[PDB]
């Protein structure tokens, strides 16, 4: 099936996997026989963002949003907003409700294991607490404690962008392998090997107790990488592996864009306490609508980055590790009536 | 006691106001170009407020340090 | 003790670039809007919007001279 | 006290410093380009205006912060 | 005693300059658009006047600040 | 005498220094245009000098910081 | 000690503060540029955005430097 | 004898060199303009120079403070 | 004391904070006329990339001083 | 005697490095403009000259206030 | 050796800072026309890589006297 | 003696760099002119080099007020 | 302690150099940027655009200079 670009591209799922295809599909059109990665956005994407946000409140909000575009959709009539130009199909609006049903529920697991409701509110409600004040549970990571969680966090962070990096690279180095494009899977073999050198020798900057085997890991990485860029005659490889680093580490936003918007709840509901506190009586009416108010304010504010994140980082990072973007396929059309 | 916590404020502070600094300069011209481009044609929305709603990233990374620095307290 | 100074001028000079920075930000994006305001007089959600995406860097400001105040 | 009044107000000043000179950044382009639209339409004054004391609402957060250090002073 | 109240002083100094500079900034190209539009009109006097005026309130707030700081002085 | 007066005088000398930085970059760009329209015009001449002599105001304003200051010292 | 540990984080400050002020100047034009490309052409998407995320090594080091000055803690 | 004497001497470097620093950001423009009117027109000589031999005020007070500074010390 | 190790951390982070922010300024540019080229031809992009990537000196002599002084810390 | 003379020493360095940076960009657009004139015209040299060589000003009172601290010291 | 040591330390990141700057800043221009002509002809292309190596004499000076004030040590 | 002793190098340094960085600032705009009006007639070779020799005049009086520095040390 | 004069006269050196290399460079940009666009429409100027280029360095040459006579001071 190597005859050019000849064959339309058009792309199928199982049914739970439908819905993401809507958001990968608009970047570009694979080339026939190249590995889509439509499934993989399914796990990982609401994963994210639900790690990002933890807000139980905010996920019962988009939840309520959720009930009204189900409703629109089982009422069956187009949305349409001329202020924004966006005009769209019941059909779209329940591949939105998919997603958004996976996202609330992400969140609200999230938002247990990050018992902040609105941010603060073990110190209205001791349903939640610390070792510090008695409550019903401690809260399982306090994600605003940064002298020991946060280490835990960008950890975890790391995790997967390690994981996320390899499995890249490894569908990079099985399609070179497949497709007689031999020099596709050294790269990527090459890559291999100059990552677990650089992760390896990073490892045993920051933290080593012992040599061991350390040594004889990243001199086999590195041999590997030089190998593989020597016999490859392609001198262009060498700043590249610095890039790929970058990648590596470019995944601790999640960790903080979820501190950021925590701690900023938190100081929220902090201040409605403090209200409801000094004030006495009559104050808790003032620093519940306060609070309210600067809660919407925030959300509407912050929401469409703390959405964006996760996305980009499938999009710019996983996509190019494989070779989504270098050429476009050409797409499918039947020649079939407009109804 | 030494006068050590006003000065990693200082550092913290420092750090976020510069990261806000470069996603301003950053920010005005994309969106800047943004609106040109939405000027003429409202089909391009959703791609001007993607490239605009990248940057984002160095204010993150700002509180980030700021929020490994304030762990110190 | 004498360690609240630094605390203070820390504030200042993180609010103060959070709003330089979305100062810089929203001269060309409001120069931009008003252009496409006086041309056309129907793109005024478009542009309140796009003026109204980067006070972020002050929010931020607000949170970083907050969290400092409270450890005042 | 003693020396820190000293350097809670040279934040009170600087604070409300850059918050006005980023704002007068601000304004300068919006200003100019509002007395290109007055000078044409002599119909655009609503709209000119909101866009000019729209960015000039950052001078508040300047003086609040510098207000909440002058209690403690 | 003593060094505090020139480390005031410095504040006073640097949040009124600082003021200046910024409206400073904001006044050129205002009037700059404000003497093409009288050249051009003769009759855009009073809206150019106020559009050019208007910049004086980051003046008024630094030399407001310096007022409550030599006040505590 | 006094250290603090010593550093007085640095906030004074900044201070003006700041106000001429603020008021140079507006006349800069201000007498550049109004030097066009006297060269095209010749009759706006009263427009002109007048708009080239509104930023003495900053300047001002720093000399009044500096009269104060010096009773100060 | 104290000094040593507020002076590092000092330093800490500046190194993410100039490598994101750096990343942003770069960002603005190249995006600027991209947005262009996109609107004109709608199908340069892939290239805009190589291009586009690229300049962002530049915090990356700076991160790193920042958490090996953590680490020397 | 120690400390005040360089720091104001430092003051009134601060001042003189602003001053000067100003006034070449506004003349920079102004003369630019001049230069061009002169050569198109020949007849403007009298109207540029004393457009550019406006902004030296500054540099004069400048000189005010400076020497009021060293009469102090 | 602890300032020596302050100091030499100050020194390898504005080092590489000014090496980064360099680089910036250069890829800006650069990375403008990259992505012009492209989009008028889609096959410059060897070039393009050599010619957008080589400023990388300047940061990998910035992390090799911070090396340095931090082998020496 | 002694501390003093070195913070006089850096008072006259930054006085004489400001007003040179001042009179550097004047007349970078001055000559600019000047050497435009006598390409096309050739018989603007004396003009181009004086107005070239007339804001050196700011550097003759920067030798003198530099020559009044060394005097001074 | 104590805080002079870190002294030292301070002065070579500084140095091959600005040492970055002063190449940064001219390879932007320099590489923005070069990629421009290369884009147009691609036969200039060794005349662009001299032009554009001449500009990076600045970082071996600066760190030639990194290396100086390293073997002080 | 004392800490003076180093100040006022700094000062010398100071004041050579500044001067250094004026007359880089002019001889950019003036040498852009000169090259293209050299490039076009090939006759104001001499013109064009004076243009671009006069404005060192500022690096002179900075090495002289290094110099006279370097006596008073 | 006299330790600290040393440092912060190297400090002096740094910052010399620094601004010197500063304001060089933000001279060639300019310089070379008229200098590769005249070279690319003509192919004949090179000479003169070597020599408007090789100019300023006048600017990294006082600055390396002063550099050494503060290394004179040992």
């Amino acid at each position: 099936h190597h005859e050019a670009d000849r064959i339309p591209v058009v792309l199928d799922n199982p049914p739970w996997a439908k819905p993401f295809e809507l958001l990968v599909s608009f970047l570009n059109t694979p080339k026939y026989g190249t590995f889509d990665p439509t499934p993989v956005v399914p796990v990982f994407f609401p994963f994210w963002f639900g790690m990002i946000v933890g807000d139980i409140g905010y996920a019962l909000l988009f939840y309520l949003v959720g009930r009204w575009l189900s409703g629109y959709v089982k009422r069956n009539e187009p949305l349409v907003i001329d202020l924004f130009a966006l005009k769209l199909k019941p059909q779209v609006i329940g591949k939105l409700v998919h997603i958004l049903n996976w996202m609330v529920f992400w969140t609200v697991v999230w938002g247990v294991i990050y018992g902040e409701f609105f941010g603060t509110f073990l110190e209205h409600l001791g349903v939640f607490g610390t070792p510090e004040h008695p409550g019903l549970i401690p809260i399982l990571i306090h994600r605003i404690d940064t002298a020991k969680t946060a280490n835990l966090l960008i950890l975890l962070s790391v995790a997967f962008g390690v994981v996320l990096v390899f499995f890249g690279l490894a569908l990079r180095a099985y399609l070179g392998l497949k497709h007689r494009h031999m020099a596709h899977f050294w790269e990527g073999v090459g890559y291999l090997g100059g990552l677990v050198g650089v992760l390896a020798l990073a490892a045993s900057y920051l933290g080593n107790l012992q040599a061991g085997w350390l040594q004889g890991l990243m001199y086999l990485g590195f041999g590997v990488f030089l190998l593989a860029v020597l016999m490859s005659r392609i001198w262009l490889m060498i700043p590249e592996i610095f890039t790929q680093a970058g990648h590596i580490l470019s995944h601790i936003r999640i960790y903080a864009v979820g501190a950021a918007g925590g701690i900023l709840a938190g100081l929220l509901t902090d201040v409605g306490f403090a209200l409801a506190e000094r004030l006495g009586l009559l104050g808790v009416l003032l620093g519940l609508l306060v609070a309210g108010v600067l809660h919407l304010l925030i959300l509407l504010l912050t929401t469409l980055g703390h959405m964006l994140q996760p996305i980009r980082l499938l999009w710019v990072e996983f996509f190019t590790k494989f070779g989504f973007y270098e050429e476009n396929g050409r797409p499918y059309r039947p020649f079939k009536s407009v109804r | 006691g030494g006068l050590d916590r006003g000065l990693i404020a200082v550092g913290m502070g420092l750090a976020v106001g510069l990261a806000a600094l470069g996603t301003g300069v950053a920010q005005a011209r994309i969106g800047a170009a943004g609106v040109g481009a939405i000027a003429e044609d409202r089909s391009n929305f959703g791609t001007a407020l993607i490239f605009l709603l990248l940057p984002e990233t160095l204010v993150i990374f700002g509180l980030l340090i700021a929020f490994i620095l304030n762990g110190r307290l």
